[PDB]
């Protein structure tokens, strides 16, 4: 994270002459890459490693979330709100010789009650499509049972928190450097452990919550286009 | 197949701390100080002997470390070019006395008593066969430790450094699989008598990995997120243990989670350790003599190429108190043990101390304490942890200086809110608490912390102060902590030499306790020992008795944890226990080492729970245990 004016900041948005002091703070010895994020790839000389190396000298929650990958036929305008149309409107959500239109299947993220995956908790119109609202403040734990129900491996990932171990081990399954980009199988179940530090959080100078997000990992891109996306905030303590 | 390998005894001077000093074991073709003379086995590649081979660093005075796989026959050939004469012994594996190296009354041809001292300048072959039962057993691992070691006289042969590593392994030596990934490593724990070797036959013991001294000794590097199997020879002449520890890790020994690593000379392990932490991690000896120090080494790990838990609330304060190991229930008498021990003399304190130690308390008000039971003596709280589940340790230092709760065998904890160490700090066990603060922990139990299937179902682990391991350990910081896998009475024992003249309230004990606190001599080796309490759980002399109810099958919980030094052989007058998954009657504790016998109480008297060890018996080290139904 990056700490400036005196906000935590998860990039540095930047253009032109723009002039920041940032600091930032290491606790993970290893090599980590500083690189520019924009989807064109092009966007991708701006690429540097950083390597960080020894030198010399009330009670907060857990939550709990069974969620789904899960795929199901996605409607961009479920809303009769058509006959404006000198303008665009036809050409994205139209049916025939060579438009899908506006009904695309889709996986999302979906919540479920317990470990079963037979009973939906409850979903909520207006978040349509994004995933279940993942909350929590600094110090608590969120158990994120998570299992797929698609049909390519797919995976659950929260960018925001530091600390993501399995559950119960703190060592990851294969030939596996890390558990980001790690997949989830034919209907598999993974149990992980997020727990949210300080150093995720707000900064007495920004808002009592930040807005972070969780998505698939196994191919970002794709998955993230196929749908899996959905929002995380990130909190202090004491509609 | 057959395996040649070329030795030849080297004499070279050595000074335990420069890998520097290894070239000169190198070979032709054609400051400060200290330094000794020894002499070791060095690799050739010729039957000519003029080819070294160099010495790796990390291995020190080792031998080159001959390895053969089951069905092999190995051809080595001495050549002593030391001072004096040597022999090639090799434990592990078949001989024909000929090529054994020991000589005794075998009643064999003086040919047959060539292997058996060769002499300098001379050479001989050794023909040793790795028959079909030299192996691995199955349930051991791919290889096995064994040694080679000159044996003409074993304590100058050792002591001089006539050592090194040999490993039977089953079939596929030679299979290949992870490529400097998975390292694997000899570590020689021994204590060369540079007094008592071939050299000067005043001088000193040195304490060494693999003969280097003080955290020297290049080279141990590990592959991170991946195990390192470490083969482990302990050596000496005279008895003399060792309790090898790593930071931050825990060993895996035979199928058992090993946190201690228990050794003594010609301990043969074969212990893995998976790295899941960049940095450097110090291996090192916890004897209490710093003269069983002197074996550290430095453990780099780098990155190379290619039913739902519980968290469980504790409100623990480190809290002073007037406490007597022999809860003026001990009658004395006038003659001496527990009279000196005990029984307030005109220069003995006697039996009553000042003390701090762990106590629990119902909420953070600290402000009401909370049970006891009174068996669990001295002892803080009791602190039980399945895998997965989390401690949150709210911690309040009631006392006088600062002290400090650190978990020994949970690996995962920082304070509740944040990663960051606070000030200045490196690491929280460092990290002292000024009187009268709280700071708040979080102990997170991972799977690598506790049972593997094949050892008990709660690992027996302890805590305590560690802004003076030592001191505050002497002055009654400790405390139980179970850590189990997914119930009864409980049943903890910690056999625990209180070294009163090291509690930082010895000072007050003196002036609250003796008649003469202007005129006390600190240094009477008898006042002195008037104040080491070999006490089993709180109490010295059968001050201490558990009642079990006859057939309640139990479960004990027993640590060695105190300013011992020496291992506590540990008995149980009536009964045997389940160890292991057998049976014994003697359950061996190194210090710093706890164990988890599981015991059916049934035959039905009043029995004498005690070490072994008669002189720490006869000062007190001894509880009582009555059984009888109910
Ligand atoms: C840093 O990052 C990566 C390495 O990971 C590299 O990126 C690609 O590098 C390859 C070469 O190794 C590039 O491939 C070739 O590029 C040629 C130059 O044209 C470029 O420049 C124009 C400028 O506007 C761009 O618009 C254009 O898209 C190209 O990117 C092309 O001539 C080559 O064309 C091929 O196809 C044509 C069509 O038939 C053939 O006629 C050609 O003979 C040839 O076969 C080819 O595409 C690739 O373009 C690079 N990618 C990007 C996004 O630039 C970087 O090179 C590396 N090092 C740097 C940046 O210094
Ligand atoms: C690894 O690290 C450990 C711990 O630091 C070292 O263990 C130390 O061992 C040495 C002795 O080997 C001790 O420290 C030094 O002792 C010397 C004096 O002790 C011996 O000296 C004579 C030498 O002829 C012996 O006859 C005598 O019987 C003692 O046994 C000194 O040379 C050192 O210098 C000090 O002396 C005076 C102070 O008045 C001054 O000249 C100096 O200022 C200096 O202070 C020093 O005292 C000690 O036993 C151990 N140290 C500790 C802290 O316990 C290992 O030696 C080391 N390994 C190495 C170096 O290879
Ligand atoms: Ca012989
Ligand atoms: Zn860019
Ligand atoms: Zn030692």
């Amino acid at each position: 994270t990056f700490l400036v004016r005196h906000h935590r900041q998860a990039s540095l948005e930047i253009s032109p002459l723009t002039f920041l002091t940032a600091q930032t703070f290491l606790m993970d010895l290893g090599q980590f890459l500083l690189f520019c994020h924009i989807s064109s790839h092009h966007h991708g000389g701006m690429e540097a490693h950083v390597r960080v190396e020894s030198c010399a000298e009330k009670h907060p929650k857990t939550w709990v979330h069974y969620i789904a990958a899960e795929e199901e036929d996605w409607d961009y305008a479920p809303l009769v709100l058509a006959p404006d149309d000198r303008s665009y409107k036809s050409q994205y959500l139209n049916n025939g010789p060579q438009r899908i239109g506006r009904k695309y299947k889709k996986v999302r993220f979906m919540a479920y009650t317990d470990e079963t995956f037979k009973t939906r908790e409850a979903i909520q119109h207006e978040s349509g499509i994004l995933g279940p609202l993942l909350y929590g403040e600094v110090g608590d734990t969120l158990l994120i049972i998570f299992k797929n129900q698609a049909s390519r491996p797919y995976n659950i990932y929260p960018h925001g928190i530091t600390d993501v171990r399995p559950l119960y081990s703190r060592r990851l399954p294969k030939g596996v450097k890390h558990l980001k980009d790690f997949p989830i199988l034919p209907g598999e179940i993974f149990k992980y452990k997020w727990t949210v530090t300080v150093e995720d959080g707000p900064t007495k100078s920004d808002p009592r919550c930040l807005t972070r997000y969780y998505s698939s990992f196994v191919n970002m891109e794709r998955d993230l286009a196929s749908g899996l996306i959905g929002p995380l905030l990130i909190c202090y303590k004491e509609s | 197949a057959i395996r040649r390998y070329y030795l030849g005894a080297v004499e070279l001077s050595w000074d335990y701390r420069q890998s520097e000093l290894l070239r000169e074991l190198h070979v032709d073709t054609r400051g400060p100080s200290v330094l000794y003379k020894k002499t070791v086995f060095v690799e050739f590649t010729d039957q000519l002997f003029s080819v070294a081979r160099p010495r790796p660093p990390w291995m020190g005075l080792l031998g080159p470390t001959i390895q053969a796989e089951v069905y092999d026959t190995v051809v080595v050939t001495l050549k002593n070019m030391a001072s004096h004469p040597v022999s090639l012994h090799a434990v592990g594996v078949s001989f024909w006395k000929s090529s054994e190296g020991a000589e005794y009354e075998d009643h064999t041809s003086q040919r047959e008593k060539e292997d058996d001292k060769v002499l300098p300048g001379k050479s001989q072959t050794y023909v040793w066969q790795v028959l079909k039962e030299n192996g691995p057993t199955a349930s051991d691992p791919p290889c096995l430790t064994y040694s080679y070691l000159s044996h003409v006289d074993l304590v100058k042969d050792l002591n001089s450094g006539l050592i090194g590593a040999l490993l039977v392994c089953r079939e596929g030596s030679l299979t290949r699989e992870r490529t400097q990934n998975l390292h694997e490593f000899v570590l020689l724990f021994a204590v060369f008598d540079e007094g008592k070797s071939w050299h000067s036959a005043a001088q000193p013991a040195m304490h060494t990995v693999n003969g280097y001294v003080n955290r020297s000794l290049p080279g141990l590097i590990g592959c991170h997120k991946k195990s390192v199997y470490w083969h482990v020879i302990g050596m000496g002449t005279s008895p003399e243990v060792h309790s090898i520890f790593l930071e931050g890790h825990t060993f895996l020994v035979r199928h058992h989670r090993q946190a201690s690593l228990e050794i003594s000379p010609l301990t043969f392990l074969t212990a893995q350790t998976f790295l899941m932490d960049l940095g450097q991690f110090l291996l090192f000896c916890h004897i209490s003599s710093h003269h069983h120090g002197g074996m550290e080494a430095h453990v780099r790990v780098e990155s190379c190429a290619e039913k739902h838990p519980k968290t469980w609330v504790h409100y623990i304060a480190a809290e002073e108190e007037d406490w007597d190991y022999a809860p003026l229930v001990l009658a004395p008498d006038d003659r001496s043990y527990k009279s000196q021990y005990l029984n307030n003399g005109p220069q003995r304190i006697g039996r009553k101390y000042k003390k701090v130690r762990f106590m629990a308390y119902t909420d953070e008000t600290f402000k009401t304490r909370e049970a006891i039971q009174h068996e669990s003596g001295i002892l803080g709280p009791l602190l039980y942890g399945e895998v997965g589940d989390t401690l949150l340790i709210i911690f309040k230092n009631q006392a006088s200086r600062p002290y400090n709760i650190y978990p020994h065998g949970i690996t995962d904890v920082r304070p509740l809110y944040s990663r960051r160490l606070p000030k200045g700090v490196k690491h929280l066990k460092d990290f002292p608490i000024l009187p009268g603060e709280i700071f708040k922990y979080k102990w997170t139990v991972t799977v690598e912390d506790g049972p593997t299937k094949s050892d008990p179902r709660c690992l027996t682990r302890y805590y305590s102060s560690f802004v003076n391991m030592e001191r505050d350990l002497a002055s009654g910081l400790i405390g139980p902590l179970l850590i189990c896998y997914k119930s009864d009475k409980r049943n903890v024992i910690l056999f625990s030499v209180f070294d009163e003249n090291r509690s930082w309230y010895l000072t007050e004990n003196i002036q609250r306790f003796l008649p003469n606190p202007a005129g006390v001599q600190l240094e009477d080796p008898e006042f002195q020992a008037s104040n080491i309490m070999h006490s089993i759980n709180g109490y010295v002399f059968d001050s201490l008795q558990l009642s079990v109810c006859l057939h309640e099958v139990a479960y004990w919980y027993i640590l060695s944890i105190g300013a011992q030094t020496d291992f506590l052989s540990v008995f149980f007058s009536g009964y045997t226990f389940k160890h292991k998954m057998v049976y014994e009657d003697t359950l061996t504790l190194f210090p710093f080492s706890g164990e988890t016998v599981f015991m059916s109480m049934e035959n039905p008297g009043l029995w004498i729970l005690g070490c072994h060890n008669s002189d720490f018996r006869n000062r007190g080290m001894t509880a009582l245990l009555k059984v009888s139904s109910c």
